[PDB]
RNA sequence: AUAUACCGCCAUCUUCAGCAAACCCUGAUGAAGGCUACAAAGUAAGCGCAAGUACCCACGUAAAGACGUUAGGUCAAGGUGUAGCC
């Protein structure tokens, strides 16, 4: 009956079933979900089946300076109106019900390849337009509890940085995932780490590390060599703002220990200014291109040394199976070398 | 426009930009590694299939020896050496007729 | 642009506020600076700061430690000229009343109760939104009670706050920007110290304010 | 444990009014009746009218006035005379409401044979007590 | 028909005191933790406990008693999603 009624909200509440049993212990549902809908916004108060003209709320009160009163639409105007409710309803629909075009990053179903937009505003007024975001990585971390059992908790790993040899790392740990993603991403904005650059896009000289037992190798290349490494790698390289590089890494292979270990790295390097303020001597560069030219890089800022390095053969040189397996060339391996997309 | 007027007019500009073409074409494919070999063709019949290259889905672009700062797109400003069209995210008909337009 | 020249003339000029004047070895020595704790109380990192040992005790180089007070006294100097803020940290008991004192007299300001947990870095979230930090941080006792490295050299080596701490044989010179050796707790060499840095200061300030004077005149 | 006439706790993004925030043990401790009228109380009868007729104007109102309400109504049944008293929004024009009022004004004379006043209290946006 | 879709209303540990948004820090920036007052990293919105109100008091009794566990009970108070008789 009419008192039978009640008002919509519940209604809503009981059809869509969000929470009492579906929802906890996260059993969810096979992909079903009924979403709420606004009649109150869709129609305004007018429409009625008998379509009676109101001048109060219907119709304008006034027109040309004469007074309205009570009409009728007729069955013709009723049914136009109908349909052009219809209609209108249908639009509304269709705009609601649309596709949703994440750009895929490395895979679909992945968050590694997302951007979310530079950082965000800091409260005493510090835009970070220049800053790009990455997601690095998305687990979600489960700890028991005696009453709530199973509790999942998502962590989400990302980076940061301008392009121009500043950018930084951070994690972001919590129940909600664009809540994680803004911890995260707040974090590594106020964590930076900047690391010098050779050409403005290549390293100083190549690097070979290992952290927590995570096997890493970086290979400097010249211009136009692209960037051969793993996704992630590129994603932060793209970030600092260096478009060619060579890498591989072997043993582990763990996002954040790998992250954390280049950044230690590309921070740890040498710069050639730094070299020759401390070895007293004159740098000099020779390309292939270039015949046998002394390309001066930098020179040492202070003194320079008058007796030159002592000329050291067979040194003591730790270094790699794999190096020279590759300048032998008789290593083979399908793998190595492929037509791979752009950069 | 069967010269070259379209790359230098705005819409062109607008719609790419400084950047390549090939830059913001991506493909779909199996998972990791791509095949190596990429599709034949982009149009068939006078019909154009899903996804398709950059150069086959702007009709308005022409692949033609003339035009000198479209056709350096895909060679490195710094390598003379052509990019292979796994790298340039083209068809193997559009790639062909690219380098010996170039030649 | 007059402005930033005048913060910029008395950096050129070194011990321009005539801080040298004011310490010399004799009282250093009258204050017993140069005692140290024992060798089981050594450290690696403040080793070189040592002159040698005696009787299961060391002894602290004075020249070193002349050099790096001059060189922390002049940069509190120009920081006072310059108007940065600066705080006094010594968690020790003994000398909590006559450090609020002097910071009272001097102007600047200190903590010498217990350090709470994330008061410097969240400190926008614990005081407001917008607070100037102190622009610089000093340090009368490095350690705390429980002798481990105190908490704020460490967020001041974080957030970029420079720091100015008197180490003893126990403390960790390596995260100090101008560390000065020295014996953290006889209260002659306290007394010292804060009287040095009360002149310090006070010079800094009326200089600045006499220079303000003169360029108002111009 | 007991849900009754209580809003759970969210986050803290749940702006609640005072009436829906307090519990229904603080009526009378913390809180006033929306209606008064004398049929509750002993000696008098018709209770079960005065009740039916509450809910069904209230309903009746609310329904008649969508989307600009921001709190339950307040009856005030002093002798013969009916006063409601409500709180909407300023979203819609003065004219519709003026027109509204007299509308309901009349439904509810010709139908309860009753003399009827209404008065209602304007806000930019519905009054938040607390964030729940 | 489905309380193993739900709202609405409640049993329950509770004859509990914990639950916690938003920040910071530690662990090599891992799952996670953050307790020492003669004090060593926690700061805490909010909820609840509590306080106060009801009965005869300030005690006592009632009332209240969060986050959640039992797919706890209830489609037969009423309404309602889905599946059905129509
Ligand atoms: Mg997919
Ligand atoms: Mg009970
Ligand atoms: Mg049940
Ligand atoms: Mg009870
Ligand atoms: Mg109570
Ligand atoms: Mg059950
Ligand atoms: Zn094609
Ligand atoms: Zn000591």
């Amino acid at each position: 009956s009419f008192f039978t009624k009640l008002t919509a909200d519940e209604l809503w509440k009981g059809a869509l079933a969000e929470t009492g049993a579906g929802a906890k212990k996260g059993r969810g549902k096979r992909t079903k979900k009924k979403k709420r809908k606004d009649l109150n916004r869709g129609q305004i108060i007018g429409e009625g089946r008998y379509g009676f003209l109101w001048p109060g709320l219907n119709v304008p009160l006034m027109k040309n300076g004469a007074v309205q009163t009570i009409a009728q639409r007729s069955k013709e105007e009723q049914e136009k109106v109908e349909a052009d409710m219809i209609q209108q309803r249908e639009e509304w629909d269709r705009k609601k019900k649309m596709k949703v075009k994440r750009e895929r990053g490395w895979s679909g179903n992945s968050w590694g390849g997302i951007s979310l937009g530079p950082p965000d505003p800091g409260p005493c007024g510090e835009t970070y337009e220049d800053f790009d975001t990455r997601i690095l990585e998305v687990r979600n971390v489960f700890t028991m509890t005696a009453k709530e059992g199973r509790k999942k908790s998502i962590r989400v790993l990302v980076a940061v940085g301008n392009g121009k040899g500043a950018a930084g790392f951070s994690i972001g740990k919590a129940t909600d995932r664009m809540d994680a993603f803004r911890k995260a991403k707040n974090r590594a904005v106020h964590h930076l780490h900047y690391i010098e650059r050779y050409e403005d896009h290549t390293i100083f000289h190549d690097i070979s590390l290992r952290f927590k037992r995570t096997h890493i190798k970086m290979k400097k290349q010249p211009k136009g060599y692209g960037l051969r490494c793993h996704r992630a790698i590129i994603t932060i390289c793209r970030l600092i703002g260096i478009k060619d590089m060579y890498a591989k890494v072997s043993g582990s292979i763990n996002m954040l220990s790998l992250t954390q270990g280049l950044f230690r790295g590309l921070s740890r390097q040498e710069t050639h200014q730094q070299l020759a303020d401390k070895k007293g001597l004159h740098v000099v560069e020779i390309r292939e291109e270039c015949g046998p030219l002394p390309i001066v890089v930098a020179s040492p800022r202070g003194p320079l040394r008058k007796d030159p390095e002592p000329e050291d053969e067979v040194p003591d040189v730790k270094l790699d199976w794999e190096d020279v397996k590759t300048a032998q060339g008789m290593k083979r391996s399908v793998w190595s070398n492929l037509k791979r997309a752009a950069t | 426009d069967e010269p070259w007027k379209y790359l230098e007019s705005e819409e062109y500009q607008e719609r790419y930009g400084s950047r390549p073409v090939w830059a913001d074409y991506r493909r779909n494919h199996k998972g990791g590694v791509p095949p190596q070999r990429t599709r034949k063709t982009c149009i068939r019949r006078n019909k154009v299939v899903g996804n398709p290259c950059p150069i086959c889905r702007d009709h308005k672009l022409h692949v033609d020896f003339r035009n000198v700062k479209l056709l350096e797109q895909f060679v490195c400003a710094h390598t003379g050496i052509i990019f292979y069209a796994p790298y340039t995210g083209v068809c193997v008909k559009q790639h062909k007729r690219l380098t010996q337009a170039i030649q | 642009d007059f402005n930033d020249k005048i913060l910029n003339e008395p950096l050129k000029h070194s011990d321009f506020f005539n801080v040298k004047e004011l310490f010399s070895v004799r009282s250093l020595f009258d204050a017993r600076v140069h005692l140290g704790h024992k060798a089981g109380c050594r450290h690696r990192f403040m080793e070189p700061y040592i002159f040698g040992s005696r009787l299961d005790h060391d002894i602290i180089d004075l020249e070193q430690t002349a050099t790096h007070l001059q060189l922390a006294l002049n940069f509190t100097a120009h920081m006072a000229y310059r108007k940065g803020i600066i705080l006094f940290i010594s968690r020790n008991r003994q000398f909590s009343y006559l450090i609020e004192n002097m910071a009272r007299d001097c102007g600047e300001y200190a903590h010498t109760r217990y350090f709470r947990g994330g008061m410097l870095t969240n400190a926008r979230l614990l005081f407001g939104p917008t607070v100037r930090l102190p622009d610089l941080i000093i340090f009368l006792h490095t350690l705390n009670n429980i002798f481990e490295p105190h908490v704020a050299v460490r967020d001041a080596a974080k957030m970029n706050i420079p720091t100015v701490g008197i180490v003893d044989t126990n403390c960790n010179p390596c995260l100090i920007t101008y560390p000065v050796p020295g014996n953290d707790d006889s209260p002659l060499a306290v007394h010292l110290y804060c009287r040095l840095f009360q002149t310090a200061i006070t010079r800094a300030k009326e200089k600045r304010q006499q220079v303000e004077a003169l360029y108002r005149l111009q | 444990k007991n849900r009754a006439a209580r809003v759970r706790v969210s986050k803290g993004d749940k702006p609640v009014t005072y009436e829906e925030a307090h519990a229904p043990h603080y009526i009378a401790h913390r809180k006033g009746w929306l209606s008064l009228h004398t049929g509750n109380l002993d000696g008098e009868d018709h209770a079960a009218e005065r009740t039916v007729e509450d809910v069904f104007l209230r309903k009746f109102m609310w329904g008649t006035f969508p989307g600009c309400l921001a709190d339950q109504l307040v009856l005030k049944r002093r002798g013969n005379q009916l006063e409601i008293c409500a709180v909407v929004l300023r979203q819609l024009s003065p004219h519709k409401y003026y027109f509204l009022v007299g509308y309901s004004e009349t439904l509810l004379s010709y139908f309860y044979k009753c003399p009827v006043r209404l008065h209602l209290q304007t806000v930019p946006s519905k009054v938040v007590y607390k964030y729940l």
